[PDB]
């Protein structure tokens, strides 16, 4: 019944600053009775504030709340690397409904990835599939080409990437890449070459190794 | 005070969702006690609740379609969410509602905020069935390096469903460690890759584990990652 509009949908603000998050409610909040939860990445959501106003515990002091009726405000004062999360507003005025939640992410210095790559295990080659593997470590930002070139010979279609969400220390980036071959093609060629293009690269970074060697 | 939740996991469409959660915290009659779902990359919603009494309240919209129950002698409580849809696909979390409050004139819920919660646990509706991951070790290199940093790690291949947890040395090591989100391959098997960052000097000297876990298959694995040579 009661809906819970939040307001801004992304925040991007570098470390150091403060940051205002607003929730918009269809109809007036009874009492004080809102709640403000931080979701980190592969986490349960968090108790941050809790009646507005009240610090729930173990709760950094660079965090408050403050609003009622109709408008609910959460101000983080001085912002940290570790406070990148996701942000959800609740009421429990009425039966309990959620904001579509605020994603606040951190901006830094741009950083250069380290690369390395992995040749497919003895074991999985019992398989009949060979999985080659580019890891490219702690980058920022995000835009980042990986090319896979096999004896001289660009790969596309048999790859797939997958990039970490920002972290919690640093603010950066990873990325894995892994290139699918079969036993059968893979024995047939001897090198395997991991190719990095980032903005953080004055140049483009080769990594690579020979099969069986 | 502790939330543990198990769960079916995989379920074919139009079957009946069945999750338990288990209170080791004590406080069992204290407060009323909620179910929230997340569907992957979206919000949270607010399913239902309740008390030891067994009263419950439920989100009028996935009305007649929410049963909660409570075992008061083994402090449990449980969910129940009938047929199924990929609609339905979602993360749902156990949780300390408010209190159940009864008065002279009015009965209710009262500080309905949750805390704490549960891990969590995600449920895949589809008609495929559960497979097994198969557990790879990315080797180092073994090269002098001219860099301090080695990167080793572990290969989880063709598993279904999600999810997979990774632990390096039983949760010796924490730092410097990333598991990637998982991609889900040509074949319709799950995949992910889990590596941690090292100083090179450690790899002759430090024994690297990575422990795999599939909760869906009960697949428990321990794989060593030692240099190539």
């Amino acid at each position: 019944e009661i809906v819970l509009t939040q307001s801004p949908g992304t925040l991007s603000l570098s470390a150091g600053e403060r940051a205002t998050l607003s929730c918009r409610a269809s109809q007036s909040v009874s009492a004080r009775n809102l709640a403000w939860y931080q979701q980190k990445p592969g986490q349960a959501p968090r108790l941050l504030l809790y009646g507005v106003s009240i610090r729930n515990t173990g709760v950094p002091d660079r965090f408050s709340g403050s609003g009622s009726g109709t408008d609910f405000t959460l101000t983080i004062s001085r912002l940290e690397p570790e406070d990148f999360a996701v942000y959800y507003c609740q009421q429990y005025g009425d039966s309990p409904t959620f904001g579509q939640g605020t994603k606040v992410e951190i901006k830094r210095t741009v950083a250069a990835p380290s690369v390395f790559i992995f040749p497919p295990s003895d074991e999985q080659l019992k398989s009949g599939t060979a999985s080659v593997v580019c890891l490219l470590n702690n980058f920022y930002p995000r835009e980042a080409k990986v090319q896979w070139k096999v004896d001289n010979a660009l790969q596309s279609g048999n790859s797939q990437e997958s990039v970490t969400e920002q972290d919690s220390k640093d603010s950066t980036y990873s990325l894995s890449s892994t290139l699918t071959l079969s036993k059968a093609d893979y024995e047939k060629h001897k090198v395997y070459a991991c190719e990095v293009t980032h903005q953080g690269l004055s140049s483009p970074v080769t990594k690579s190794f020979n099969r069986g060697e | 005070v502790q939330l543990q939740q198990w769960g079916a996991g995989l379920l074919k469409p139009s079957e009946t969702l069945s999750l338990t959660c288990a209170v080791y915290g004590e406080s069992f009659s204290a407060f009323s006690w909620s179910w929230i779902r997340q569907p992957p990359g979206k919000g949270l919603e607010w399913i239902g609740e309740i008390d030891h009494t067994g009263s419950a309240n439920y989100n009028p919209s996935l009305k007649s379609r929410i049963s909660m129950s409570v075992d008061t002698s083994m402090n449990q409580f449980s969910l129940e969410l009938l047929s199924m849809t990929v609609a339905d696909t979602a993360v749902y979390y156990c949780a300390r509602g408010g209190r159940k409050v009864y008065h002279a004139y009015w009965s209710g819920y009262v500080n309905n905020c949750f805390d704490p919660w549960g891990q969590g646990t995600l449920v895949t509706v589809s008609s495929a069935s559960t497979k097994g991951p198969s557990v790879f070790p990315l080797a180092p290199s073994s090269k002098s390096t001219s860099g301090g940093t080695a990167a080793l790690g572990c290969l989880v291949k063709d598993y279904f469903p999600e999810p997979v947890t990774v632990s390096w040395n039983s949760g010796a090591l924490t730092s410097g460690v990333h598991t990637f989100p998982a991609v889900l391959q040509s074949s319709g098997l799950y995949s992910l890759s889990s590596v941690v960052t090292v100083p090179s000097s450690s790899l002759g000297t430090q024994t690297y584990i990575c422990n795999v876990n599939h909760k869906p298959s009960n697949t428990k694995v321990d794989k060593r990652v030692e240099p190539k040579s």
